[PDB]
RNA sequence: CGCGACCUCAGAUCAGACGUGGCGACCCGCUGAAUUUAAGCAUAUUAGUCAGCGGAGGAGAAGAAACUAACCAGGAUUCCCUCAGUAACGGCGAGUGAACAGGGAAGAGCCCAGCGCCGAAUCCCCGCCCCGCGGCGGGGCGCGGGACAUGUGGCGUACGGAAGACCCGCUCCCCGGCGCCGCUCGUGGGGGGCCCAAGUCCUUCUGAUCGAGGCCCAGCCCGUGGACGGUGUGAGGCCGGUAGCGGCCCCCGGCGCGCCGGGCCCGGGUCUUCCCGGAGUCGGGUUGCUUGGGAAUGCAGCCCAAAGCGGGUGGUAAACUCCAUCUAAGGCUAAAUACCGGCACGAGACCGAUAGUCAACAAGUACCGUAAGGGAAAGUUGAAAAGAACUUUGAAGAGAGAGUUCAAGAGGGCGUGAAACCGUUAAGAGGUAAACGGGUGGGGUCCGCGCAGUCCGCCCGGAGGAUUCAACCCGGCGGCGGG
RNA sequence: CGGCGACGUCGGCUACCCACCCGACCCGUCUUGAAACACGGACCAAGGAGUCUAACACGUGCGCGAGUCGGGGGCUCGCACGAAAGCCGCCGUGGCGCAAUGAAGGUGAAGGCCGGCGCGCUCGCCGGCCGAGGUGGGAUCCCGAGGCCUCUCCAGUCCGCCGAGGGCGCACCACCGGCCCGUCUCGCCCGCCGCGCCGGGGAGGUGGAGCACGAGCGCACGUGUUAGGACCCGAAAGAUGG
RNA sequence: CGACCUGGGUAUAGGGGCGAAAGACUAAUCGAACCAUCUAGUAGCUGGUUCCCUCCGAAGUUUCCCUCAGGAUAGCUGGC
RNA sequence: CCCCGCGGACGCUACGCCGCGACGAGUAGGAGGGCCGCUGCGGUGAGCCUUGAAGCCUAGGGCGCGGGCCCGGGUGGAGCCGCCGCAGGUGCAGAUCUUGGUGGUAGUAGCAAAUAUUCAAACGAGAACUUUGAAGGCCGAAGUGGAGAAGGGUUCCAUGU
RNA sequence: CGACUCUUAGCGGUGGAUCACUCGGCUCGUGCGUCGAUGAAGAACGCAGCUAGCUGCGAGAAUUAAUGUGAAUUGCAGGACACAUUGAUCAUCGACACUUCGAACGCACUUGCGGCCCCGGGUUCCUCCCGGGGCUACGCCUGUCUGAGCGUCGCU
């Protein structure tokens, strides 16, 4: 029974919930395992960018986030195709690439192929064979100046 | 202080082990402080009992300089039975009373190949720890 | 407790025509076990009453800017002898209370030289009065491995530990803190300020980034400025016998008028 | 009216394999209530929940759009925060109730059929020989058999593809071995085994000490070790252990390099010519369940049943009209995620033997019921058995001496040993049942250093003592004030 | 001021027994009414009943304040304590609040005084200022005639206290207006790249959980209500599988 | 001497069986067995509900309810 | 302008101390304080303890209105508590309450279905119940006889207590 | 004077509360995350010098071998064991072995009864008996062999 003022509630406890009640005791043991696995997996790439690949310049979907920009996918097979990369090199060479993406605005499709041109000339290539360099990159260029990458490849700025 | 997390600290689990020890084991716990003549010629502090070693009772209703042999090892209920360490009972004969190995001190080692080996190794691991102190 | 805990039973009540009470009962027979209560925080053998479960919040969260308050006030108050001495932390001879070595302690590998630090800077006596102290515990925690109890010891800061932790931490009562993860826990031991703390010269320095002047805020946390007094000037005997105020005063009526019996 | 081929069938203790049953905490596919709430009760709710059945794995399911949106567009799945107790559903009552976008965790993509082209290039099995055995592999040979044109393999899949030309770039793969590293990287990677500091120092308590004092030298000694347990109390130094980018031994595994052996085969751009897709499926009608989905979200039965500038979606049924979006009716796929069963571990502001698991103990035991099933009670001598020798009465139980022990007023269901109840001893009383409150009196058991009652500040006098007072000098230290 | 003080007595009663006088029915519970011929209770020991979570509401304590909050993630020798603590800041996404109203399309909270003009037509163009109006109370604060002083006055010097009256008026209250949204009644103007079945504006009632110079957010505690086993024990029943 | 008594072997199972019919019998249980689970089922109904002192201190009345052994609401009360 | 005197009581944990006036019933119920009590945690007491901790007993001495507490004596043999905060499975006379133990009843009811025993002796510490013998009786062949099925599972048979 | 009863104390009984102890739980977290026709889970029956339970084990039966360790096990007995011409004990466990039911597998079981193929003995190799060994379940795949069809054909 209500008494004087107050909400009428309709709590959602008619179902027997205790049977399915999730503890969060074990957040920070989850916590220092996916730390863990992040710090394995960066050391088993190591000169490779820890994060992942980069990912495309992207306008939000709707009216209420369209003025702001975050991470797509992957670059489109346009953005590629201008950019000069083969579709099935960029992932190898550390590009994602999201295929069921097209670009509609000429000037969203030139931020994404600028952004691959910045990457590029900022890549560095490890020759396959160590000993033997075909056409990757100089020997004073990755003796030492190729390391590991924390956080976003070059990051989204609002 | 303890930083292992495989080691345990539990007073229930302790005891558990202890009370629980296979007799090889067994063997380990029950060791004893050596000498300090022993202590000096060999680089060792304790060693673990045996059958037919010599010692002395430092602590209890038997303390005393006299060297005794061990006669008895009595695993299971961790004690060692010594020579001249007994009591008289009601009848008329006599028994040995349990002492633990740690309430005596080894005087004399029952060498043979075995003992030797122990003792190398142990003065061996204490060369490299003061080796690596210094 | 296991919410199994007393219900691993089929018991059911009796009924009311058998002259013992409605309490459900176990079935069977051929035992001790059969016809007796269950079910029933009451019963020898059934579940307690409103058995304690595991989704009971033990944790609580507290306001960024006041468990950085805290810490201020923690540290304000180390820096008061009154406060120390009142925590019992044996401070008769320190030379100076908010007491600041340099940074060379912070190269210190061995317990020996980090005793030896101690009974130059007349700390020992603290160390002395947790070794007295230790003793073993009242009551069940001594089954629950909280077997033995101590005092608390001062409290070393560091700002780069090069091994200065290895050299403590053989110290009974000792807490070694880096500066820039300060502790409450350990400032305030047991919810009372006034720990007696040594500080090395680096993490001393590092307080004004750490926390800031009034003048500037602190540069090492994105926003944070030191708390504001509501009263600057706390002396309050001086102030009420400064003449400002005494001027303003009436007269003290200093003369007790009791009951006067009527004649 | 026999002999062959094919098709469709059958048998076999045929040659060689595979399935079954268990566990089932987590997961997948079904089937599926009622108690309960609505203050009654039937829709509703409990609930797609319990119970029931089937099938797995270390995760499972899902998953690379027949998507979301309507934007200046996003872009597989799964999980967390939020959206949100919202849109919506609902005897529009009780109640129920998501999704998108945003931020994160993780991030990986792909393969067939078809359309075509390539002398079936394809695959299995059986023999012989060689190199390997480790999950049976490779090489070679067989006018050895078989599968297969009712279609095996190569290219190739919606992200367009292929074939020709023209141009540009030769750019370097995998697998299995030999030896060697850095060996592996939060400091060997894993598993196993054996070791590693310092008081039993002096005096003392005790039954025993691990207790209490002491150890001048800056302080008994070690301390990268003062966690824990055991030892006759309560131990950093008696012992096991503890700390340590400590030592040694054995075994096991992936990483690079030089060699060897095998398999291995052309990529990109421009132009021309071709080629492009999954049917009793979609969709519609109806029915029943389900959903927040409301003129019908999904699922399924039945009837109808397609198209190719087509089809589906665009959250109000319909016609016309433009636009946006994807490409259904085939398949695979790690990570983030779950885990009250299993193996091995660590911890706790939890419980301390009528508690905590039913189960601290010969506990799913004893025992009960034909059975499905139900299911207890039950810990503690002592440091050490030193577990009471021996004498003595009784037939023995059981006593009385004696003996052990610090203790048997710890003597085998033996730590301490409450209350209810009882026996005995002592005191007191008793014909209105006991017991109770208020007030005394008597008695008794104890308490009071009870038994000649205080003390202590100044002054007076007597008898005595004295590193002797004040005032000055030297030195030290404070407190206050000084333009 | 007196008496009495050690193996006999002095004082002590909460506490032990006994006696006597007065009073005095057995507790719990339901109940208008229990000592009840009402029910439970032979005795004793141990266990034994408003707990936790979620959601609100209000009061209070704390921090910050038109903001506040990292709760999820991440970064820091990973782990005795630490599963803690600290940090992020282009991790503030987001939640709550800073705006309301209508079913919705939608719309969306500044006035006051002083002037010249039209007609100061119950009004359109401005200017100048100020910036939420006015009334009546309203703690507090401010001014203040007039007094209160000494061994005394003829003459002003420094400051204190009392004070009739006067003023500014906090919060808050009662009212009168003003503005925002919905909806009625009346009537006249304005705008223009789309002259329209276009758009905007006024006056007068009336509906709103509004505005009218923010008060919230986070954490904690208490009380109350509800969902949950829900203070503890209790059915006659229902369903599933054996 | 019969529609007789009786052993053993079989068959029928719970809303079912079986009944020369009493709702009789179906393992001492039958106007629906027993076992375990949903389940700590629900109860406006009965019983109980654990330390001391201090201060304040009631109502059995209005209105509405498938309401009459109950609730909401006003009143009475306390606290801030 | 103090000084032959250099001196002059207590106080005020301000969450404290002191003064004056009025008042005191109380169920259901509400609120405040509790240096009331129990258990565990963080601090703190150079706390207590084998020269004796908890516990329990007490015709011992007291304190508080009370919740309760302190101390003395005894037993016991190993841990315990004060103060500041923190957290509760935190206080029992009831519940035909649960578990365990114990009383009165009470040396009471009762050991009364189917006719029945007696004498001597043996062993034996001990004989109404054993055994032997002598008597007297019953079952009376549809038995109180001799064997089996089902069920029981060693009860069968010696010897000893 | 006693008996009985009541109250209080001392002591002794009955009883097992309290207090202390804890190889037990409960809760959380981590790392793996593995059964079975090559016979699982479960059950039954057995195995010790003296052994009924609990535990361990399977006729090799409270265990064999191997490796590590290095003088015991223990309630009593007995007995090895130069501990190097090699070793008690315990641990690890990779070799060996693992009775009867049980998916349970020749048929069936509250019992029992077969069939085929080898080997050994009586036989004196031929087929009767006894003993030993190996097969003898269902479904299903690929292949093999034997086949059926007035199924569709071809030659005759
Ligand atoms: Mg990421
Ligand atoms: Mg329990
Ligand atoms: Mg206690
Ligand atoms: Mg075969
Ligand atoms: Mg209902
Ligand atoms: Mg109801
Ligand atoms: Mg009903
Ligand atoms: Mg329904
Ligand atoms: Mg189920
Ligand atoms: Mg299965
Ligand atoms: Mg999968
Ligand atoms: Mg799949
Ligand atoms: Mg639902
Ligand atoms: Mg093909
Ligand atoms: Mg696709
Ligand atoms: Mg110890
Ligand atoms: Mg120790
Ligand atoms: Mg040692
Ligand atoms: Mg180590
Ligand atoms: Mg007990
Ligand atoms: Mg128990
Ligand atoms: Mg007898
Ligand atoms: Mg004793
Ligand atoms: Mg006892
Ligand atoms: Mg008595
Ligand atoms: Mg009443
Ligand atoms: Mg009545
Ligand atoms: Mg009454
Ligand atoms: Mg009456
Ligand atoms: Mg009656
Ligand atoms: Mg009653
Ligand atoms: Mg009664
Ligand atoms: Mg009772
Ligand atoms: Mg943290
Ligand atoms: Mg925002
Ligand atoms: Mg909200
Ligand atoms: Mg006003
Ligand atoms: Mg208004
Ligand atoms: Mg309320
Ligand atoms: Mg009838
Ligand atoms: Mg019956
Ligand atoms: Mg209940
Ligand atoms: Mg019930
Ligand atoms: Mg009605
Ligand atoms: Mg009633
Ligand atoms: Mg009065
Ligand atoms: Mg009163
Ligand atoms: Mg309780
Ligand atoms: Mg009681
Ligand atoms: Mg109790
Ligand atoms: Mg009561
Ligand atoms: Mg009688
Ligand atoms: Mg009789
Ligand atoms: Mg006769
Ligand atoms: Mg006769
Ligand atoms: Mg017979
Ligand atoms: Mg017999
Ligand atoms: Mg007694
Ligand atoms: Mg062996
Ligand atoms: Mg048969
Ligand atoms: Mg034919």
């Amino acid at each position: 029974a209500p008494s004087r003022n107050g909400m009428v509630l309709k709590p959602h406890f008619h179902k027997d919930w205790q049977r399915r009640v999730a503890t969060w005791f074990n957040q920070p043991a989850r916590k220092i395992r996916r730390r863990k696995a992040r710090q394995a997996k960066a050391r088993r790439i190591a000169p490779r960018p820890a994060s992942g690949p980069i990912r495309p310049i992207v306008r939000c979907p709707t009216v209420r986030y369209h003025t702001k920009v975050r991470a797509g996918r992957g670059f489109s097979l346009e953005e590629l195709r201008v950019a000069g990369i083969h579709k099935k090199v960029a992932r190898t060479i550390g590009i994602s690439v999201d295929p069921r993406r097209r670009n509609k605005s000429t000037e969203s499709l030139q931020a994404n192929v600028q952004r691959l041109k910045e990457y590029r000339s900022k890549l560095i290539l490890f020759p396959r064979k160590p000993s033997a360099p075909k056409k990757g990159d100089s020997s004073a260029e990755e003796l030492k100046l190729a390391t590991q990458l924390t956080g976003p490849v070059m990051p989204v700025r609002n | 202080m303890k930083f292992n997390p495989f080691v345990t600290s539990d007073r229930s689990k302790n005891r558990k082990r202890h009370f629980n020890a296979p007799s090889h084991i067994r063997r380990k716990i029950m060791s004893s402080p050596l000498s300090k003549e022993l202590r000096q010629k060999y680089n060792v502090r304790s060693m673990p009992i045996r059958k037919d070693d010599e010692v002395q009772v430092v602590r209890g209703h038997y303390k005393g300089q006299q060297i005794g042999k061990v006669v008895q090892v009595y695993r299971k209920k961790y004690v060692i039975y010594i020579e001249r360490v007994q009591r008289e009972k009601a009848n008329g004969t006599t028994v040995h009373v349990g002492i633990h190995p740690s309430k005596v001190v080894i005087t004399r080692l029952k060498l043979d190949k075995d003992r030797k080996k122990i003792l190398e190794r142990k003065a061996k691991s204490r060369q490299v720890g003061k080796e690596k102190g210094k | 407790v296991s919410e199994l805990a007393g219900h691993q039973t089929s018991a059911e009540s009796w009924g009311t025509g058998r002259a013992v009470a409605r309490i459900p009962r176990v079935r069977g027979g051929g035992t001790h076990r059969s016809g007796q209560g269950a079910f029933g925080n009451m019963c020898r053998g059934g579940r307690m009453f409103a058995p304690t479960k595991t989704w009971r919040r033990w944790h609580r969260r507290v306001n960024t800017t006041q468990k950085r308050y805290a810490i201020c006030s923690a540290l304000a108050a180390s820096a008061l002898p009154a406060l120390v001495m009142s925590k019992g932390h044996r401070i008769e001879e320190v030379p100076e209370l908010p007491l600041v070595v340099e940074d060379k302690v912070e190269g210190y590998k061995k317990t020996k030289e980090a005793v030896l630090l101690l009974k130059k800077l007349k700390a020992w006596n603290d160390i002395k009065k947790v070794y007295a102290s230790q003793r073993m515990r009242a009551g069940k925690g001594k089954m629950r491995n909280r077997r033995r109890i101590q005092r608390r010891g001062p409290c070393i800061i560091y700002n780069e530990d090069n091994g200065i932790i290895k050299a403590f931490r053989n110290i009974p009562g000792i807490t070694l803190l880096n500066v820039s993860k300060l502790n409450i826990l350990k400032l305030a031991p047991g919810g009372h300020v006034g720990r007696f703390c040594i500080w090395t010269e680096s993490a001393f320095r590092k307080l004004d980034e750490l926390y800031g002047t009034w003048r500037k805020a602190a540069s090492l946390k994105s926003n944070y400025n030191l708390p504001m007094h509501k009263m600057i000037n706390t002396d309050l005997s001086r102030i009420l016998k400064s003449p400002e105020i005494q001027r303003a005063l009436r007269a003290p009526r200093k003369k007790i008028h009791r009951r006067v019996l009527k004649k």
